[PDB]
This record gives C-alpha cells, structure tokens and sequence, in this order.
C-alpha cells in the first residue's frame, strides 16, 4: 500500500507525519517497526521530534533512517558489513 | 558462526576467535531457558529516551530541557510473568565470580537503569527483572 | 542621559537559557550528530 | 566495498529481510531521488505493508512530467515517477492533499511570499511590513554583525530563542570563518 502526501511548502506535511507516528507509538509501543525515512541532514531533527511528547518521551518501535543507516541496519542481519570499506580517497 | 562467516557479518579473523563453549554455556543457564520459552522476544532493539537536562548532567541545574539518549537494548523477552531485558558482555572475570559481580554490578549500574527507564516510559510497559551473562566462565547476575 | 536605563539593562543581561546551550542534543550509549 | 555499494547491496537485501516486512514506512524532506536510492524505494514498495511518499509540490500530475520552468519540476518529476512504478505494481494508492497554510498561519506577508513565488502575473502584497525585510550591508563583515545584533534583539526584546533563529548561505564558504 503507497500513500501520496503532497502539498506546498509549510503545509504541515512533515507535522502531520510526525504525529501519526507519535499515535502509533501510543497505541502498539511494541508493535511492527516504523521506519522514518529523510534526508542524513534531516535524521537528528526527527529523533528530537518524534521524542517530544508528553505521554512517552521517546519511541522504540519507529526509528529514522537515512538511506545509509537504513542499509547499515538491514545489511549487519542479512549481512556484508564485514566487508573492507573504502574512503573516496 | 560459519553462516555470519559466509554472509559476511565476520571477519575470518573474528570467526576464529569465538568461544562456543562460551555461547552454549548461556542457553543452558537458568536465563537462557527462559529466553527460549517465551510467549514473545526481540533483539537488537534501539530506542531514543529524552529525559531532563540535569537528570544526567548534575553540574547544570538551572534547566529542565529534554536531552535524547540513545542506545541498543540486547535482548528483551515475555513471560507470563513480565517483560525481562538481557545484555551480553564480553567483561573480563576470571584470572572467584564472587568478588567480581559487586564490581560488575556498578559498572553497568547507570547503563541498565537507562534501559529499563527507555523501556518503561517510552512502553509504558514495566521492566521486572534484569540480567547480564559473562562470555568468562559462563556468569550471569541480576538486577 | 535618554537611554541611561536601557543601557544599564541591557549590559548586565544574560541568557536564561544559557546553561543549556553547550549540551549536546543526542548523547549515544554504545552517526555524527550525538556524542557519548 | 564503494561508499555508493552499500544501496545496491540494500536493495538487493530488502527482500530477505523479514522485519521489514508488515513495516510501516515514511519518506520526507527529499526533492528527488537517484536510479540507485529509487531501487531501494521500489523495494520497499514491494516488501512494506505500507510507505508513505511526503513531496512538497502543488497538485502534481502522473500523466506528465514537469515542464522546464514550473516550480516544482523537482518534486513533481519525483512523483509522476514514484506513481507510475506503484501503479505498474499494482499497489493500492491513496492521495492527501493539503491545501491551507500551515507554518505561515499569523504571518500573512511570508504567505504571501510562498504563493505568490510562482506566477509571473504576481499580485502585489497590499499589506504593513513587519515579518519581511531585505537589508544592505557595507560588507560580509558588516552583514554578519548586523546580523547578530538583530537576532540578540530577537531573544532579548522579542522572546525568541537561539534554536529559533536560522541562518543559510548559498555560499557557506564565503562567511563561515567570519561567522
């Protein structure tokens, strides 16, 4: 199931996402993971977010992700990591 | 240990250097049982906690913002009793145990409270029970 | 003078929140936004 | 292993994952995506139960692409895209569209700004000025120093805070060591 969120600049799309986010958290703490997929500029501004609320303060079921820790995460289960990284250098 | 070996999530150096002796020993423990007879479990479980500025910085008292700490809970598993976490170290110990948990315990002291207080708040569930198994000896203490 | 009494003010003005300002947001218990 | 190995390796991984299957998923604050970061969305479409795709754009359309002077060819290119795969895979669609503003509610000028960015027959904003201004400085060095006087009078008159208050420069380069 895709879902298409669109609107002008300052909308409130980012406001709205967060939120739902924060409603999954309170309803199933444990429940199937949430993933929070934005920029790498953009993951710090999330997690500060997502945490700010009065009834929980954090989250454990939804995570952000950069595309680049979204591959770290599934790549150290479904494995490759151990694989020699090389610098552009 | 082969098969993280094949895909890659060990380095051959790595693979050669674990202790099975060491990573049997915990699943014939009284907690290792426990972890397997589980109506639910998860590992490798993130989480990111805000707590008050001052509730980990003493030195600065004067304001109460939030500050995010963030970390990997081990092992966490149900029983139809409650909700218990389990962490793993690689801690030195013997070279008895007993002299060691006191020590031990302090160690990871702060680190597990984070833990069950990231579990607790942010689940509103309740952490009843905390245990760490040491690869030295096959130890385990609870908290 | 005028603004004898801003200035004054203004001089000895500080930052109620500035206790703050040096804390890291994010602080890892083991991404270059946090710290340790 | 590349820097840029690691989203193929992602994409090609997705599959076999199983946590991430029944996973709910958001993307936002992109404008565009690459071929190789698009592999791993399509990937996530397939294996997800749900993602949803936030684009800041203005009823975009899946038929066409952008023409080149439109305002939101970037985002909107991304969606005609992103639509035609997930129309391709058969997935279940669904549109939200949000039309009032949202940041700019009590400051009409800067929603002035942001509609009336586009259209060159651009009426003008008949209003006071307060929230906009444009400034003149005598240089870079002048322009920061303004600058910082202005934003100790946001947090000291107006009751702002410094996480409030941000900055940008098209060239960083140019101010970052005065800054």
């Amino acid at each position: 199931g895709a879902e298409f969120l669109v609107g002008r600049s300052g909308s409130g799309k980012t406001k709205l996402i967060i939120n739902s986010i924060q409603d999954e958290l309170r309803r199933a703490p444990f429940g199937k993971p949430i993933i929070f997929l934005v920029p790498d500029q953009m993951t710090f501004l999330m997690e500060y977010e997502l945490a700010k609320t009065p009834d929980m303060g954090g989250m454990i079921r939804a995570q952000v992700f950069s595309f680049s820790r979204l591959a770290w995460r599934v790549l150290q289960h479904t494995g490759g990591m151990s694989r020699p990284f090389l610098t552009s250098t | 240990v082969h098969r993280l070996y094949e895909k890659e999530l060990l380095t051959e150096e790595q693979k050669d250097a674990i202790d099975i002796e060491e990573i049997v020993q915990f699943f014939h423990t009284e907690i290792g049982g426990q972890l397997i007879g589980a109506k639910w479990k998860d590992r490798e479980i993130p989480f990111s906690l805000a707590l008050p500025a001052k509730e980990i910085y003493p030195d600065a008292h004067e304001a109460d913002e939030p500050l995010l700490v963030q970390g990997i809970i081990d092992c966490l598993y149900e029983t139809e009793d409650g909700l218990y976490l389990l962490a793993y170290k690689s801690d030195r110990i013997e070279g008895g145990f007993e002299g060691a948990a006191p020590i031990l315990k302090k160690r990871y002291e702060t680190q597990i409270q984070l833990y069950t207080k990231a579990v607790e708040q942010i689940a509103k569930t309740k952490v009843k029970g905390c245990a760490l198994y040491f690869f030295d000896g096959g130890h385990i203490l609870t908290l | 003078f005028a603004f004898d009494e801003k200035a004054r003010e203004q001089l000895s003005w500080t930052y109620p929140h500035q206790e703050v300002t040096q804390i890291r947001t994010k602080q890892s218990v083991s991404d270059e936004y946090s710290g340790r | 292993l590349h820097s840029e190995d690691y989203l193929t390796l992602l994409a090609e991984h997705i599959p076999l994952a199983e946590d991430i299957k029944g996973a709910h998923i958001y993307v936002d604050g992109f404008y565009q995506f690459t071929p190789q970061e698009f592999r791993v969305l399509e990937q996530l479409m397939v294996h997800a139960e749900h993602i949803t795709f936030s684009l800041t754009a203005d009823k975009p359309s899946y038929e066409r692409e952008p023409h080149e002077l439109e305002l939101f060819r970037m985002t909107g290119k991304t969606y005609y895209r992103l639509h035609q795969k997930a129309k391709e895979l058969n997935l279940d669609i669904t549109y939200k569209e949000l039309s009032g503003t949202e940041r700019h509610t009590k400051t009409p000028e800067l929603a002035h700004l942001e509609a009336q960015y586009e259209a060159r027959p651009a009426i003008p904003y008949a209003e006071k000025q307060e929230a906009l201004t444009v400034m003149q400085a005598a240089n870079r060095r002048a322009e920061l120093e303004g600058i910082a006087r202005e934003i100790h009078a946001l947090v000291r008159e107006k009751g702002y805070r410094y996480k409030d208050v941000a900055i940008l420069a098209r060239q960083p380069e140019d101010y970052k060591d005065m800054v």
